[PDB]
Formats: structure tokens, C-alpha cells, sequence
């Protein structure tokens, strides 16, 4: 940890969403709020914590991947699923609370915005049948048969 | 449901003079009950709903516009009035509107033409001035044999002349 | 990346206070009219202000149509 | 609104959402036994909304009630298109008609002015500012009780 | 005379911060 | 046809008799357009019985019943200052 | 939460009290969409 | 004479006191002949100019108690409105109109409508995420609809991003609300402006009369069924709302429109151009201290 | 307000309460 | 010295002292608002605070019965507008602007013609098409004020209209710029020589607007006149015409 | 505020002789003694 | 000048982010910490019997280290070293 970076690491500490036993003033912190930070898609002003980012990101797919092969060896549960989720946020961008049609390139904003809030179970939206029936769920007639497809 | 929407307007009722005919009554009512004596309304003392007229509940409303605008129209026009201050009309000044363009005589458009004017053809080996103008190769040659000019500005050309590529380009669908 | 267009400034700003800017382009009634045409192309106008001088700027953050376009100038 | 009282009730259930209708019965004894027959025959069910009119109508359940004929003309000038929302019948066969928001007086004269929509569902009728259907019929008041299924 | 006192003074209040530093010290 | 004989088409006449204009008048137009009390006289007098006809319309069409047409047709005559302007050209009927 | 209303179960494992999924509101806060970002020929990662 | 008349609130309560906006009425002062009158002229002065008596002191005098002199009174069979607003004279009074019309000029009724719509729309849009607001959008306005007193149409609509819980229609300031029952994605919002007299009815009264006869009206056009109507009374600087309310609505309301009733210019210069018609003056500058 | 972090901190212990189990 | 010692402590109390001693003043002595300017012109953005609360101030004082005290409140209004410029503060430019505005019908000259160098003051900073009220609604509320007789009002309205001739002339109909040549004509008999000498440039702009033969006519017919005040003030304009 | 007018409800100390925990048991007496009062006031005179 | 109280690292740090608003944030990170050694320097160490003209000693500053500074940014500085407690 720099002394100037310490204005901006406490910024994104109260955006980090779990939470951290460490101080600001511990390396531990400090890739711990970026990783945070890469899955939440934040923006920065630094130039050194910009390239610091970049070097997590590349490492948190293997590293994170070897810990989901020791957690399958061992036979557990409750870290396995965990840390399988884990290795599809460092590649996909995202937090599991999101929706999924953010893994599709071509899906339009307006609409995973509305289904981000709907508090519907999304598995009713994969038994949907028709593309009218799929533009009224979305409220987007013209975005009908795109989200269908 | 079961019910039917019911058509009233032959007996319908206004609800706000409706609302006031109630309170007057109730009001009517509340000074002979013995042993009162409160104003927390602090408006006791106007007795504010009896100083209100109330119109009647079934009137229905019927609209005339007032259009004359009493302005005082020498005092709009020129700013000067005879009357001054004992005028009966208003002394406002308005509606005057920027509907005119300075121009100081004491001092999607084509603007290319599809033939030449030269030849009147096509663009056929084609001519940038260092104006914007558009001649044939045989059009800026024969245009210099007599005049020393541009065609249409008449100013000097000196002879140069780039290869209009650019027309080909405008002059096909695809632009580009 | 800022490193790049903090030098560029440094330098348009520096032949100005030199009385040589008329070094850095190429002085002719055909390359000042090239050379305009293609600084209202570009989407950043931090290097439209630098184009105009004959200075470029090409890193990353760049996209494509402003990278193709200084490499084409530079040329 | 200097228009009669309304006599007959019949919710459509379609797909967008319920459309309340109100119908005058009295005034238009033809045009209801056009309408409540097909209703309950089931010959209305599944209708696309097929042709909209931009400022003029639009149209749906256009199939036939019976030997595929006409409806005799009857006309109140109590009852006129001023309104959006009002039910009509074109002369062709047995076809409905809702007015648009421009509600010209150009289709007055050649349709018959039949129901109304009850105010609560005209915003659901707004909503088509793929066609809807029309899925479940309920007729909660009928007028013509002895005429109608028997 | 006027109906309201407000009318015919000059100043309801005015801070005078000779006299009340006296009295805090 | 009287209003429109004049050459008065910018003063429009309702189907409650009350006479309106539409648009603002020059100095020419509200010379030429002020009517006399006999006009005006004549208008308030079909204004009241368009009323008391009408009154009988809504009863024959069934929109009052017969107890509410009597307290109609009694309403209108005692409230003629409050319904037509009629004294406004004929002053002396504030008698009545 | 409806005290009143009527819920549909099923056999399952169940989630901690501070779950992600009990907490869906700290994860979309702050979230912005993702963007594609061009990086510097010497950032990219050699193994993929 | 004063205690005789009923003290002096039963006196302001026929004038004009609360559109000035003032608080108290303790440093009321009315202008005085101070010798400038004819200071512009020399002997440049017709003869009207030299002896007819200025107009200025009477309508000072009917402006101060026009809502008693143009009061609601009884009813003769109409009413007329003056042109470009919503007020009603309730008589053929000369001196009455040339000082409203010189209140309303330059087209202040219409402007005031557009600051207001204009104001409510620049609050909800710093609000869109904390009331899942998707879009304002603040609509095409016929030029007559601000004083068109029959019927009316929506201002703002919003949309939803997900969904709203709204409560039956009630008024600004009361407090116990379900939110439980209606789903709506859609709400707009109305503005009305009044202006009211002696014999006026409320405001509270006025804005809930007026959404009920709206809604139900088969002439106006709303996107929804449910919104707000927000009503102000131009004369008595009052207002009031009234309709379905979701979580956080009624608070960002009610603080927006307070604010808007003492910093929108419009409104301000409504109330600047009341106070010179009736050429009246505070006797002190302590009053914010 | 963010207290819940501390709250979300220790019941991350909430498994060693389990060694003292006392039925009455 | 400036103003870059003080922290912001004392940038608070300075400032709040000479709001007290601004509103205390009872007599006519000009240093209060050169102090005022200058203690503004130093700390320029750092202002930025305190715009807010001395706006409401003095719009509370243009309330105020004694016409000393309305009079102070606009020439403290118009020191202030280059730093309320410079804050980019524009809604609050225009909030003074359409209250000035409604001022315009005061009686005592004194008071208005503060109001009218303010408003001059405004309107030579802003954009044209972003003022309210818009120009073509100011100019003819100005014509007949140039009929005042006193010189505060007199020599602050030829500014006023010689700045909307310059830089927003066609706001204005050919008609009405000819009714000001028509007045500023009887300002020339003014015993002042900043009336007569700003009457004589304003001729110049109207000339550039609306042509100079409208012009040119109506100050050779003045030249029939006796007095020599008025043949020598008409023959320096027809040389700005020319 | 309006009108000046000051109700003032006079509490015995007979109440508190036999309770304990007193400090939130009086918020109740209060809450208790205002809604009497506001329900002895006819419907002119209750407040808003 | 190091950082060893607790509260003039929470003034030492927004000096810090004044020099790197001043020269950029992709500097080497001991040209950040070796320039802010500079300016406490060239402030604190007079300031004891300092003389009234702050425009002056402004122009010393700029000067003598060939850096040109806006006027309005560096008062901002000026009141930061204003806080700072030990030296
Ligand atoms: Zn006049
Ligand atoms: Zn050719
Ligand atoms: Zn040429």
C-alpha cells in the first residue's frame, strides 16, 4: 500500500459488498478490494492501481480454479459451489446475483435493467414459449424475439 | 362485476357546494347544543363559513371569454400617451416580435452540377479548380485556350487543376 | 497513456514559445487543407487540438478510427 | 352525455388484460343478438386483432354468426362516435369495430354505434398505442334473458 | 401618532457586541 | 338569419341563447356589432322557455321521474334573475 | 415480505443469514456494465 | 373601530395579504406622495397630463380588497374569464380587470405552468434510482391547456423500472398509507393552477373535486389511472396534491414543493408584481435575521 | 449505515458453539 | 496585499463584517461597495459560498421602504455581477435580472437609475438569447424612461440602449430605434457633457443598425434650431453618422 | 400556535405508586390522555 | 518531514493529491513523495517571520524550481500548510 492510494482503496472499501477483517494499511486489503472491484466493473483514477488490477484479474482465473480442484478432491460442499461460482465471476465479469443475460454480447441494456429488479425467479423466464409472450415479461415488444432468440 | 355503470348527468350533483351545504347546516346546529364553548379554528371571532356564499348544488357551469385586451394602444405602439396617468386602459408595451434582418446596403443543397458547362455531359475525366468548380479534363483545357479565368467566378485559376476524384465518388450510389 | 498526450502539449506549447511552429507542419495551401479535413474525423478532441499541429498521439485506449487515422497521417 | 342507460354486461378476458363492456340493448336489439349469441357459441374465442386504422378503428373477431348474413340497420342519434372506446359493427359480416382517440365522425352513418367500454379497462384498451386474443368469454349481465340460450 | 410601533422604529434588534463581551468576560 | 344578415359571423349564438364572441373586435366591429335591448330582450325570453321545455325533454325521455319535473318547473320560476339576464335590458322586471 | 401471504416450498439446502442472495441490493448498487477495454500489448496474459 | 370590525385577522382575511407572501402585518406601509410624480416633465404636460387625476390610488385600493369586491357571490346564469388566465370576474368592474391584466401580463399565467413542470421534472430526475424511476418525460402541452378550467391532461409521466405499490388517492399531508392493492407501471402528474376568492373553497377541498371529476371525466386523457394532482392557488399562496401514492413519493413531494413556492422565479414574480400594484413596503430588514 | 459487516464477521464463528451443548 | 494570506476562517468573518457595516449604513459614502469590490475581485471562485446568502439580502432590501436603503441594494447588486459570472452562477443571473426588471416603474430617480446601471451590468455579460426577460421586451420599457428629466436616470438609460444598439440590434423594429433618435435629440439640451457626449455614440450605433439617411434628416433639421448647444452636439454626431 | 389556547393535563402522583419501569410507562399515559382529549372535541374543531 | 502523528498524516495525504493533480498520477512514485518534499520545505520553514506579500514569495517558489503553477491552485496548498501542525 502507497500513501496516495489510500484516498481512493477507502472509497472502494465501502463499495466492496463482503467484508474485509483487514485494515487498509495490509497488503491483504488491497487485493482483496480490487478483486472485489473487477467483479463489480468499477472505474478508477489511478494510474498504479489501474495496472494493479490488470494483474489480479489474469491471475484470479487459475488461481481460483486450482482452489475449486482441491475442494473437489477433499469432498466439500459448501466451498466447492462457492468457489465454482467464483471461477465463472472472474471470467464473465459479474456477480451471481446478476442477470444472466449479461453473458450475451448482443443483449440490450433497457432490458437487463428491468429484469435485474423484478424479483421473478428466472426460471420463468426460461419456460416462456412464444416471443409475444416473451415481450410482454420484458415490457419491450421491439425487443421481443431478440431476448426470445 | 355485475353492476352497470349508472348515467347521473339529468341530476348530478356539484360535490364542493355540495360539501359546504352540509357544513352550513351542521353549523346551523352546533350553536343551540348547551354548554359549548371552544374556538380553536382562532376564526370564531369572522365566523368564516356564514361570511361564505354558497352557489347552488345542481348549477351546471357555462363559460364566456373575455377577448378585449384594454391596452392602451397609442402607449403601445409609439410609448407616448395624452391621457398620462389618468388613462383608463393599460401602459403595457408588448408583443412586439424580431421579424427583421440587418442588412447594411450602404456598404440540403447542390451546389455541383450533374452535367458539365462545357460539355454538358457527364463528368468524363474529371477537374477540381482551386475554386470549387467541376470541369471535364477537355472542358479546363479548352476553357484556358480563350480565357485565362474560372468559367464561373472569373477569378485566376493559373492553369492548376487536381483530378476530381471525389465525383466519381458522389456521383455513384455508394459514396464511397 | 497520459504520459503520451502530456509530452505532445509540452512540445506544441514549447514551439510556440519559439516562434518555429510553422516547422512542425508542412506549409502549403494543399497540406493545410488535407490536414483539416482530417481533424474533424477524430473522436477525442484532446487530439483534434494535436492533429491540427502536426503532432500525433497513439496509444490503446485509442479506438480503431483515430489509430488508423494518425498512422495514415504519419505516413 | 345525453346518452341512453346501458342494459347488458359481457368481460372479454384477452391476453393484454379484461376489457369491461357495457352494451345497449334496448336501443339495439339486433346488433346484441349478434353479439351475446357469438359470445357464448364460442365463435368470437382466439380472434387476432387483425386490421388497426390509425386515427380510425381498429378490428377484430370478424367470423359469422348465422348463414352468413346481414344486420338490420338501427340507428339513435342519442347514441353517436364522439368518444374513443366505443364498440361498433360494420355492414360486412358480423365484425366489430373500436374507435380510436381521433373519434372522427366520417364512420357514423355507415356502422352501428352498439357498446361502450367501462371506464376502469379503457387504459388497458390504450395499451395497444402481435395482435392480442381473446381467451375467456364471461357474460355477467345478460338483458335478453328469454332470446339468449334456449 | 402611527397604529404599530414597528411603523415608527428604526431597529427591533441590533447586536451590540461591545456589551455582551463585557459581560461573557 | 339576423345576427348573419348584419354581416355578424365572429358573434356566435348558442342553443342556450346566450350570444358569445369568439375572437377580439377592432374599434369597427364593436361599433358595428352592439345589438339593441330588443334583440337582447328577445333572446332572454326563448333563453327561458328553451329551459322550461327542455325541463319536460328529460322527463319524457325518463331521465327525471315526476316529482323531480314539478320541483324543476318550480326552481326555474322563482330563480329567472339567477338563470337568464332578462333585467339587464328591461330593468322593471326585478318586480317580478 | 407478506406475513399474510402464501409461499410454495420444496427440500433444499438452506442459505446463511448475510447469503449474497439475501442481500441482492449491495451487488447492484454499485455495479456498472461491463465494457470492453483495449489494454497495452505488455498486459495482456501469456497464457490465454 | 378595529375591535369593532372583528380585530385585524376578520379585517386581512378579505384582502389581498396573503398573496404578497409577508408573514406579519405589523410593518405594513403603503406609499406615500413623495413629489416625483411629475418630476419627468417640465411644461412638456397637456392638459390632461397637469389636471386629470391619476388612476394609480384606485386601483391600489380594489386590488388590495378584490377578493371581496370580486367575490364568488351568487350565481346570474355564467361567469366570464379573462383571456390567457383562469380568473373569474363576477361583475363588469373596470378598475378591477386593468390591475389583474397588468398582474398577468406577458403571458405570466402560461409561464408559471411551464416553471413548475419544468422544476418537478428536474427533481424526480435526481431521484430515478432511489423511486426506480425509468424515464420523465414531460409531455407536448396545447398553449391553452394551463387556463382551460373544464378539463385537463397529464404534465409529467414516469414509467417504472420494475413495478409500484400504490396506495388509494389521498391527500399531500396525511400519513397512514397501505401501499398494499394496486400494481402500477405508469403514473403522470397533473398541475392546476386557481385563483380563488372570498368565497373560494380550499385547496384541499379544490384538487381532490377536481381529480375525482377528472378521472372520471370520458374528456381527459391520462396514460394511467393513477397520478397526482397538484393544485396551487395563485392568490392565497397555497398549495396542495392529492392522489396514489408509492414508497418515497410523498416525501420528495412534499419538500419539492415547498421549496418550489419560496425559489421559483415565476412564482416570485407574481408575487413582486402584487406587491407593486398595491404599492406596499416592509418597515424593517431584521425579519430573516 | 454498515454495522452488519461486523455481524457478518463473527457469525463466520458460529460453528464453534457446538462444543458445549446443554439440554435441560 | 490580496487576499491569498487569509484562511478560511477570516474569509468568513471579513466577509460577514461587511455585510454588517453595508447594512448599517444610514448616509451616502461610496467606500463600502469600493470595498466590497475589491474584497471580492481578490478572492474570486473562493466568493463562491457566499453568493447565495447576500442574493437573498438584497433582494429583501429592494423591499424596503426608505429609498436609501433600495438604492444600496442595487448598487451592491451591480458590484457583484462580474463575480457572479465568474462562479457561473447563471440561474442566479437571471433571477436578478427579471426582479430588476419588475423595479423599472419606481419613482424616486435616485433608486432608479441604479436599477438600470445593474441591469446594464447584467446584460453586458450574458448570452443575449439566454436573458429573460428577452430584449425585445426590455428596449420598449426603456423608451419612455429616456423622458425622464433627472441625470442619474438620464445618463444610466443611453448606456442601456446604446449597448442593446450594439450588440442586439434587429430586437428591436426600425420604427422604434427612430423614436430614440427622436428623443436622445432632446437630451442634447442637458447642461451635462456625459449626456450630451453618450447621446452622440449612441446616434453612431443606430446609424450602423437601421441606415444612416433616417438619420441624417433628422439632425439637419435640428441644425435650424437657435441655441448653439444644440447646432454644435448635432454637428459631432452627423461626423460619427458619416 | 394559532389560537394560544393551552391544555394543560394535570397528572396526580397517585398513578405512579404502584409500577415500576415508569420511564416508558408515562408515554403511554400521555399518548392515552391526548387521544381523549382529541375524541371529547367535536369534528369542527378536532385537529388536522 | 515523515508522517508520525495521527492527525497530520489525515493533512499530509491531501497535499499528496494536491501534487498529483499538479504534475499527473503516472509519475514514478518517489518523484510524488521527493516533490511534496519540496513545498513543506519552502512554506513551513519561513513562516515564522514571514513578511506580508504572498504574491511574491509565490513567484520565489515558481522560480526557483521551474514549475509554473496557477495563482488559484496554489492558495489551495497555501491553506493546507496553514493546518499543518509539526514541523
Ligand atoms: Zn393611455
Ligand atoms: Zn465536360
Ligand atoms: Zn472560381
Amino acid at each position: 500500500v502507497r500513501y496516495e492510494e489510500k484516498r481512493e482503496l477507502k472509497q472502494l472499501l465501502e463499495k466492496a459488498p463482503i467484508p474485509i477483517r483487514e485494515d487498509i494499511d495490509d497488503p491483504l486489503a488491497k487485493v482483496n478490494v480490487l478483486l472485489q472491484s473487477y467483479f463489480s466493473q468499477l472505474k478508477f483514477e489511478g494510474f498504479a492501481l489501474n495496472s494493479d488490477i490488470v494483474f489480479i484479474h489474469q491471475n484470479a482465473g487459475r488461481l481460483l480454479r486450482a482452489m475449486f480442484e482441491i475442494c473437489l478432491k477433499r469432498g466439500w460442499g459448501h466451498p466447492t459451489r462457492m468457489l465454482l461460482n467464483l471461477c465463472k465471476s472472474a471470467t464473465t465479469k459479474m456477480w451471481p446475483t446478476n442477470c444472466p443475460l449479461r453473458q450475451f454480447k448482443t443483449c440490450p441494456v433497457e432490458v437487463i435493467k428491468r429484469l435485474e429488479a423484478s424479483t421473478v425467479p428466472w426460471g420463468d423466464y426460461l419456460q416462456l414459449e412464444t416471443p409475444a409472450e416473451v415481450g410482454r415479461a420484458i415490457r419491450s415488444e421491439k425487443y421481443g424475439k431478440q431476448v426470445y432468440d | 362485476k355485475y353492476t352497470l355503470t349508472v348515467n347521473d348527468d339529468s341530476t348530478k350533483e356539484d360535490l364542493l357546494n355540495f360539501e359546504r351545504k352540509e357544513l352550513a347546516e351542521k353549523a346551523k346546529k352546533r350553536r343551540p347544543s348547551d354548554d359549548n364553548e371552544l374556538v380553536l379554528n382562532m376564526s370564531g371571532k369572522n365566523k368564516r363559513l356564514t361570511k361564505q356564499i354558497n352557489q347552488p348544488t345542481n348549477i351546471r357551469t357555462t363559460v364566456l371569454m373575455d377577448f378585449q385586451p384594454d391596452v392602451c394602444k397609442d402607449y403601445k405602439q409609439t410609448g407616448y400617451c395624452g391621457y398620462g396617468d389618468s388613462c383608463k386602459f393599460l401602459h403595457s408595451r408588448d408583443d412586439f416580435k424580431t421579424g427583421w434582418k440587418l442588412n447594411q446596403e450602404w456598404n440540403d443543397l447542390e451546389k455541383i452540377p450533374f452535367k458539365c458547362t462545357l460539355c454538358k455531359e457527364d463528368y468524363k475525366s474529371p477537374v477540381v479548380t482551386n475554386c470549387g468548380h467541376y470541369f471535364c479534363g477537355s472542358c479546363f483545357a479548352k476553357d484556358m485556350k480563350k480565357g485565362t479565368k474560372c468559367f464561373i467566378c472569373h477569378k485566376e485559376t493559373h492553369g492548376s487543376a487536381k483530378v476530381a476524384s471525389d465525383l466519381q465518388k458522389m456521383l455513384n450510389k455508394r459514396k464511397s | 497513456r497520459k504520459e503520451t498526450s502530456r509530452t505532445a502539449t509540452w512540445l506544441k506549447n514549447k514551439f510556440a514559445e519559439e516562434n518555429i511552429t510553422h516547422k512542425l507542419t508542412k506549409n502549403d495551401a494543399g497540406s493545410k487543407q488535407i490536414l483539416k479535413t482530417e481533424a474533424a474525423n477524430v473522436l477525442d478532441p484532446s487530439l483534434r487540438k494535436l492533429i491540427e499541429s502536426g503532432i500525433g498521439t497513439h496509444h490503446a485506449g485509442l479506438t480503431r478510427s483515430d489509430r488508423s487515422l494518425s498512422e495514415d497521417l504519419f505516413a | 352525455n345525453i346518452e341512453p342507460q346501458t342494459t347488458a354486461k359481457c368481460i372479454l378476458y384477452t391476453t393484454k388484460g379484461n376489457i369491461a363492456i357495457e352494451l345497449w340493448a334496448k336501443e339495439c336489439p339486433e346488433t346484441c343478438k349478434r353479439f351475446l349469441s357469438m359470445l357464448s357459441d364460442g365463435t368470437f374465442t382466439n380472434g387476432e386483432f387483425k386490421e388497426l386504422k390509425p386515427t380510425q378503428w381498429l378490428m377484430f373477431n370478424a367470423n359469422s354468426t348465422g348463414e352468413y348474413r346481414t344486420v338490420a340497420e338501427e340507428k339513435n342519434p342519442r347514441i353517436r362516435f364522439n368518444r374513443d372506446g366505443l364498440l361498433g359493427w360494420d355492414r360486412r359480416r358480423n365484425t366489430w369495430f373500436i374507435t380510436v382517440l381521433a373519434d372522427s365522425k366520417h364512420v357514423l352513418n355507415d356502422c352501428n354505434v352498439f357498446g361502450k367500454i367501462v371506464g376502469k379497462s379503457i387504459y388497458i384498451f390504450r395499451e395497444i398505442l402481435y395482435p392480442a386474443v381473446l381467451k375467456d368469454v364471461e357474460i355477467t349481465i345478460p338483458f335478453f334473458e328469454d332470446i339468449f340460450g334456449s | 401618532n402611527p397604529l404599530f410601533v414597528q411603523q415608527d422604529i428604526e431597529s427591533i434588534y441590533k447586536t451590540n457586541y461591545e456589551k455582551l463581551d463585557e459581560a461573557v468576560n | 338569419l339576423l345576427i348573419h344578415r348584419k354581416g355578424l359571423t365572429y358573434l356566435h349564438l348558442d342553443y342556450n341563447f346566450n350570444l358569445k364572441p369568439t375572437k377580439t373586435l377592432t374599434t369597427k366591429e364593436r361599433k358595428k356589432s352592439r345589438l339593441g335591448n330588443s334583440f337582447h330582450l328577445m333572446r332572454e325570453l326563448l333563453k327561458m322557455m328553451k329551459l322550461i321545455v327542455d325541463t319536460h325533454v328529460q322527463f319524457r325521455l325518463g331521465n327525471v321521474d315526476a316529482f323531480q319535473l314539478a320541483d324543476g318547473i318550480h326552481y326555474i320560476l322563482n330563480h329567472i334573475g339567477q338563470l337568464t339576464g332578462i333585467y339587464r335590458y328591461k330593468y322593471k322586471v326585478m318586480h317580478q | 415480505f407478506n406475513q399474510e401471504g402464501d409461499y410454495n416450498f420444496k427440500y433444499g439446502i438452506p442459505l446463511e443469514f448475510y447469503n449474497e442472495m439475501h442481500r441482492p441490493v449491495h451487488f447492484l448498487q454499485f455495479s456498472e456494465l461491463a465494457g470492453d477495454e483495449e489494454l497495452e500489448a505488455e498486459q495482456i496474459d501469456v497464457f490465454s | 373601530v378595529i375591535q369593532a370590525l372583528g380585530g385585524i385577522e376578520t379585517i386581512l382575511e378579505h384582502t389581498l395579504f396573503k398573496g404578497t407572501g409577508f408573514n406579519s402585518w405589523e410593518g405594513l406601509f403603503w406609499e406615500k406622495a413623495s413629489g416625483f410624480e411629475d418630476s419627468m416633465q417640465f411644461k412638456k404636460l397637456t392638459h390632461a397630463q397637469r389636471t386629470g387625476l391619476s388612476q394609480i390610488p384606485n386601483r391600489r385600493f380594489t386590488l388590495w380588497w378584490s377578493p371581496t369586491i370580486n367575490r364568488a357571490n351568487v350565481y346570474v346564469g355564467f361567469l366570464v374569464q379573462l383571456d390567457l388566465t383562469g380568473i373569474f370576474l363576477h361583475g363588469k368592474i373596470p378598475t378591477l380587470k386593468i390591475s389583474l391584466i397588468q398582474i398577468f401580463r406577458a403571458h405570466l399565467w402560461q409561464k408559471i405552468h411551464e416553471s413548475i413542470v419544468f422544476d418537478i421534472c428536474q427533481i424526480l430526475d435526481g431521484e430515478l434510482d432511489v423511486l426506480q424511476i425509468e424515464s420523465v418525460t414531460k409531455e407536448t402541452v396545447h398553449p391553452r391547456k394551463s387556463y382551460k378550467m373544464n378539463s385537463s391532461a397529464a404534465d409529467i409521466t414516469m414509467e417504472s423500472v420494475h413495478e409500484w405499490e400504490v396506495s388509494k388517492p389521498s391527500l399531500l399531508h396525511e400519513t397512514n398509507d397501505s401501499f398494499k392493492g394496486l400494481i402500477t407501471n405508469k403514473m403522470w402528474f397533473d398541475v392546476q393552477l386557481r385563483y380563488g376568492d372570498y368565497d373560494s373553497h380550499d385547496i384541499s377541498r379544490y384538487v381532490r373535486a377536481k381529480f375525482l371529476d377528472y378521472t372520471t371525466d370520458n374528456v381527459s386523457m391520462y396514460p394511467s389511472p393513477t397520478g397526482v394532482m397538484i393544485g396551487i392557488d395563485l392568490a392565497y399562496n397555497m398549495y396542495d396534491a392529492y392522489g396514489n401514492w408509492f414508497n418515497g413519493l410523498k416525501p420528495l413531494i412534499q419538500n419539492s414543493m415547498r421549496t418550489i413556492m419560496k425559489a421559483n422565479p415565476a412564482l416570485y414574480v407574481l408575487r413582486e408584481r402584487i406587491r407593486k400594484g398595491l404599492q406596499i413596503y416592509q418597515s424593517s430588514v431584521q425579519e430573516p435575521f | 449505515k454498515n454495522e452488519w459487516r461486523k455481524s457478518a464477521i463473527a457469525n463466520t464463528l458460529l460453528y464453534l458453539r457446538l462444543k458445549n451443548i446443554y439440554v435441560s | 496585499l490580496g487576499t491569498a494570506d487569509l484562511d478560511e476562517r477570516l474569509e468568513t468573518r471579513l466577509i460577514d463584517a461587511l455585510l454588517i457595516a453595508f447594512q448599517e449604513q444610514t448616509n451616502s459614502d461610496s467606500i463600502i461597495f469600493k470595498g466590497f469590490g475589491a474584497v471580492t475581485v481578490s478572492l474570486d471562485i473562493r466568493m463562491k459560498p457566499f453568493l447565495a446568502p447576500i442574493v437573498s439580502t438584497i433582494l429583501n432590501h429592494l423591499k424596503h421602504k426608505t429609498p436609501l436603503v433600495r438604492q444600496h441594494a442595487a448598487d451592491l447588486c451591480a458590484i457583484l455581477i462580474p463575480v457572479i459570472k465568474n462562479c457561473h452562477e447563471f440561474e442566479m443571473l437571471n433571477k436578478l435580472n427579471i426582479i430588476l426588471y419588475e423595479s423599472l416603474g419606481e419613482v424616486y430617480p435616485e433608486v432608479l437609475g441604479s436599477i438600470i446601471n445593474a441591469m446594464y451590468c447584467i446584460t453586458s455579460v450574458m448570452d443575449l438569447d439566454k436573458l429573460q426577460p428577452p430584449i425585445n421586451q426590455i428596449l420598449p420599457t426603456l423608451t419612455p424612461i429616456l423622458r425622464n428629466k433627472h441625470r442619474k436616470v438620464e445618463v444610466n438609460t443611453i448606456k442601456f440602449v446604446g449597448l442593446i444598439g450594439k450588440l442586439a440590434p434587429t430586437y428591436a423594429p426600425p420604427k422604434e430605434w427612430m423614436r430614440i433618435c427622436f428623443e436622445l435629440l432632446e437630451l442634447l439640451k442637458s447642461t451635462n457633457k456625459e449626456i450630451r457626449r453618450s447621446a452622440n455614440a449612441t446616434f453612431g450605433f443606430i446609424a450602423e443598425a437601421i441606415g444612416p439617411h433616417d438619420v441624417l434628416v433628422a439632425l439637419l433639421n435640428n441644425l435650424k434650431v437657435q441655441e448653439r448647444q444644440l447646432r454644435v452636439c448635432t454637428a459631432v454626431a452627423i461626423g460619427i453618422v458619416a | 400556535p394559532k389560537t394560544g389556547h393551552l391544555f394543560l393535563k394535570i397528572i396526580h402522583t397517585s398513578v405512579w405508586a404502584g409500577q415500576k419501569r415508569l420511564s416508558q410507562l408515562a408515554k403511554w399515559k400521555t399518548a392515552e390522555e391526548v387521544s381523549a382529549l382529541v375524541r371529547s372535541l367535536p369534528k369542527e374543531e378536532q385537529p388536522k | 518531514y515523515y508522517p508520525k502523528d495521527p492527525s497530520n498524516v489525515e493533512t499530509y495525504e491531501q497535499i499528496l493529491q494536491w501534487v498529483t493533480e499538479v504534475l499527473g498520477n503516472d509519475i514514478p512514485h518517489d518523484l510524488i513523495i521527493g516533490t511534496a518534499d519540496i513545498f513543506i520545505r519552502q512554506l513551513k520553514e519561513n513562516e515564522e517571520n514571514e513578511d506580508g506579500n504572498i504574491e511574491e514569495r509565490k513567484e520565489k517558489i515558481q522560480h526557483e524550481l521551474g514549475i509554473n503553477i496557477d495563482s488559484l491552485k496554489f492558495n489551495e496548498l497555501v491553506k493546507l500548510m496553514k493546518n499543518i501542525t509539526d514541523y
